[PDB]
């Protein structure tokens, strides 16, 4: 039995518009441990990614962060695009400013 | 359980680990004396196949045998009567294991080494009429090397009940630097069992002295480790 | 007193990608890496400045000795596990060994090994038995506990020797691990009724309690909650959310202490 | 890292409470610490290990041995509560050093309490008899024995006579144990009545007559 990862977008710091920060992807809880992922910017892929490495959980399962340097406007969109083997099709999960 | 060895200044001495298990990865050697806390002289690593000592020795004091598949063993070089003690031996399975160890004495001067004398003396007849109870008391005297060990053997068998030994030898002379010692042991059993004509009573002193190894050149006998010993037989009066 | 954990994962994976190895064990110090071993290094190395700087050159060549042994066992492993279960294509094997300091003074020790993410043996301590989830986890089951020196030995480690791991562990990353830095909470606003937003960022211990109180009494329950999640900094960060003309509080507890707003 | 233990040689009795005083100063946030003990021959044994969150002991104890571990004052003491005359020892207490390897760790020691159980004679019967000799030596032994803990052997008034000092015998078959002291000399004008002249005698210690 396989399951599922967690797609969680969010920002290193409250996200002020004109401002340097960092933008988290953080994936967790996926059985089988071959995904990729990749960060979109105004629906095109962000070259810039940083990575911590892959981790263990103690439920068998795995969690990942992708981040990168960004400067937050309203005009862009940041969307975080996710493969895995239990998804027929690549998942994407948008950013939301709140 | 616990090893014995007498050595002269300047001379070198071998103590062999007494633990459960004869070869561990990390063996380590520690030592204690009287008057000060113990310490860890130093450890034995396997895999390096090296020792590790530590920061207030030198590293021409110690050596290891390790000999393959028996006890593993430790060299003391340029002794000193400083390096009188007990030696332990330990290793890590639950906490530190510390071996039987062995007790260490050396002497500046071979010459004031003597063998110790054996007395038993039976018990009183006022103790028999009194308690019911017979007490013997065993002496030995004459020994400059305070490593001596006493036993009682009734019937030939080592015992443990109804036995005890001083734990610290007096001088004959106080005011002595070097001054040899006497020593006190008793023995009580039930009056019944003493008044046992076939009961036979033995005091046994292990002294430990010198080896075959070292050489002798006085007119007297030479001090070598041996078994002293006097006996007593039951009466029935 | 505050709960570490030191733990070590095995995988392993049969006939993977090429991109993917096929075997990896990484130690973890309260979720920190620590060293790491794979099939294509074949080398054990660190994974922590403070690691190498307190150990001796001896160690790394010695456990990697014993990681390439463990890397040929794991093998031999999910081998027979897939030739007794009938599966074929690429299936995956883990192991999880460890122990745990609780905060309340108990502690713990696990070794468990798990087949395609289900559980399959778990080592019981005490009983010092292994505890087995299928017929053909039974047949391995008897095979290990024919074995007892075995046993004992794990018992002795996940008991003593862990523990001593653990913590010289924490006193080599005491700067990193047993440091402390407090959150920083905030009240946000903005939904048809907007809820109010309690915040707290930038905190390394990521333990913390964070509830509403009204007027002096904590609100029966009503209060949504979010996942508490790193920053890329090794913080973390939190919410919670819980709506009028009421009155609320925020309180929030953190590594032992308690803190209120009083919106 | 330094470990003191404060407390000086004690003597007891056989069923008094006992208490160790240990402190300790360690750079460690959570030490290892340890209570060890040396027997009068020499043994040496683990008695009880202590972190700040638990503690476990050795099998001998029976109940009888427990640690008061008090972060606050940094101090480790240990207890005996049913103190019996078979843990008459010198006791140390110790701390962990993480040194590298867990196998490779060094203990630390403190100096030392060392701790005298005294017996508790419920009948004395203090009585010095004179030993006959083995016509293998001279000498003349005089016993003085079944006295109570509470008396204290004084050495000897002068160098002509050898006086040790007190010692516990117990027999196991019958359950009873005594105490006993010994003197000799071979002096012309020695004799068991003025052979303890020099410490604290009980008004009723038997003085058996020679002419028995
Ligand atoms: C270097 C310390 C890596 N160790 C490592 C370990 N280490 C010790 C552990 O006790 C061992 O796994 C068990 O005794 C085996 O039964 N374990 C591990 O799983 N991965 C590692 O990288």
């Amino acid at each position: 039995i396989q399951r599922t990862p967690k797609i969680q977008v969010y920002s290193r710091h409250p996200a002020e518009n004109g401002k340097s920060n960092f933008l988290n992807c953080y994936v967790s809880g996926f059985h089988p441990s071959d995904i990729e992922v990749d960060l979109l910017k105004n629906g095109e892929r962000i070259e810039k990614v940083e990575h911590s490495d892959l981790s263990f959980s103690k439920d068998w399962s795995f969690y990942l962060l992708y981040y990168t340097e960004f400067t937050p406007t309203e005009k862009d969109e940041y969307a975080c695009r996710v493969n895995h083997v239990t998804l027929s099709q690549p998942k994407i999960v948008k950013w939301d400013r709140d | 359980r616990t090893k014995s060895v007498t050595r002269p200044t300047g001379s070198s001495a071998v103590i062999t680990c007494d633990l459960p298990v004869e070869n561990a990865v990390y063996t380590h050697w520690y030592l204690h004396q009287e008057g000060k806390a113990p310490q860890r002289l130093l450890y034995y690593d396997s895999y390096n196949s090296r020792v590790v000592l530590e920061s207030g020795i030198s590293r021409e004091k110690y050596h290891t045998y390790a000999s393959t598949g028996k006890s593993l063993k430790f060299i003391l070089e340029n002794l000193i009567e400083r390096d009188s003690g007990v030696y332990y031996c330990a290793t890590w399975d639950y906490k530190k294991l510390f071996g039987s160890g062995t007790t260490l004495v050396v002497t500046e001067d071979l010459k004031n080494v003597f063998p110790p004398e054996v007395a038993v003396f039976e018990p009183s007849e006022a103790e028999i009429s009194h308690t019911q109870k017979a007490t013997l008391v065993c002496l030995a005297t004459g020994f400059y090397p305070d490593h001596v060990e006493l036993s009682w053997w009734v019937n030939g068998k080592e015992v443990h009940s109804g036995v005890c030994t001083d734990p610290q030898p007096l001088k004959e002379q106080p005011a002595l630097n070097d001054s040899r010692y006497a020593l006190s042991s008793r023995l009580r059993v039930s009056a019944t069992f003493w008044q046992n004509p076939r009961n036979h009573f033995r005091c046994q002193v292990q002294f430990y002295g010198l080896s075959e190894n070292d050489e002798w050149t006085q007119d007297r006998a030479k001090p070598v480790t041996q078994i002293v010993s006097a006996e007593a037989w039951g009466r029935a009066d | 007193m505050r709960t570490h954990s030191l733990r070590y994962f095995r995988l392993g994976v049969s006939d993977p990608i090429h991109g993917v190895p096929e075997f990896i064990s990484v130690g973890y110090v309260d979720s920190h890496p620590i060293t790491t071993y794979d099939s294509v290094t074949r080398q054990k190395e660190p994974r922590a400045p403070w690691m190498a700087e307190n150990l001796a050159p001896d160690h790394w060549e010695r456990y990697t000795q014993l990681l390439r042994g463990w890397q040929q066992m794991f093998k031999v492993e999910l081998k027979r596990l897939q030739r007794h279960y009938n599966h074929s294509g690429s299936h995956t094997y883990q192991r999880m060994i460890g122990c745990e300091l609780l905060e309340d003074g108990s502690t713990t020790g696990f070794l468990q090994y798990a087949y395609d993410g289900q559980d399959f043996l778990i080592f019981n301590k005490d009983t010092l038995s292994w505890l087995a989830v299928d017929n053909v986890a039974h047949t391995i089951k008897q095979a290990w506990e024919a074995n007892q020196h075995e046993l004992l030995y794990q018992k002795n480690w996940l008991e003593e020797e862990c523990i001593a791991w653990l913590k010289r562990f924490l006193e080599y990353g005491k700067d990193t691990l047993q440091r402390t830095e407090p959150p920083l909470v905030r009240v946000n606003r903005k939904p048809g009724v907007t809820a109010l937003f309690c915040k707290a960022h930038g905190f390394y211990p990521p333990e913390i309690y964070m509830t509403w109180m009204k007027n002096g009494e904590e609100i029966v329950q009503e209060i949504d909650y979010g996942d508490i999640l790193p920053s890329g900094d090794g913080t973390y960060q939190a919410w919670a959310s819980i709506e009028s003309s009421n009155l609320y509080s925020c309180h929030v507890e953190h590594s032992g202490v308690h803190m209120v707003l009083q919106v | 890292d330094k470990v003191t233990q404060s407390s000086p040689d004690q003597t007891v009795a056989s069923g008094s409470e006992v208490v160790l005083l240990c402190t300790y100063d360690t750079v460690y946030s959570n030490p290892d610490l340890f209570w060890y003990r040396i027997r009068p021959d020499y043994s040496f044994q683990f008695v009880f290990y202590g972190d700040n969150s638990r503690s476990e002991g050795a099998d001998f104890t029976q109940g009888r041995f427990s640690v008061k571990h008090i972060l606050t004052q940094k101090a480790f003491h240990l207890v005996i509560s049913p103190v019996r005359t078979e843990d008459s020892a010198t006791y140390y207490c110790a701390t962990r050093l993480w040194l590298g390897d867990p196998h490779t760790d060094k203990l630390i020691f403190g100096k030392g309490t060392r701790v005298t159980v005294e017996p508790n004679i419920q009948n004395p019967d203090p009585a010095v008899y004179q030993l006959r000799d083995s016509k293998s030596s001279d000498k003349s032994v005089c016993l003085f024995t079944d006295f109570d803990s509470q008396t204290n052997v004084s050495q000897s008034k002068d160098s002509d006579v050898y006086i040790t000092d007190k010692c516990v015998l117990d027999m196991r078959s019958m359950d009873f144990k005594s105490n006993s002291a010994v003197a000799w000399s071979n002096k012309s004008d020695f004799a068991c009545a003025n052979a303890f002249n020099n410490s604290i005698i009980p008004e009723d210690t038997f003085f058996p007559s020679p002419e028995s």
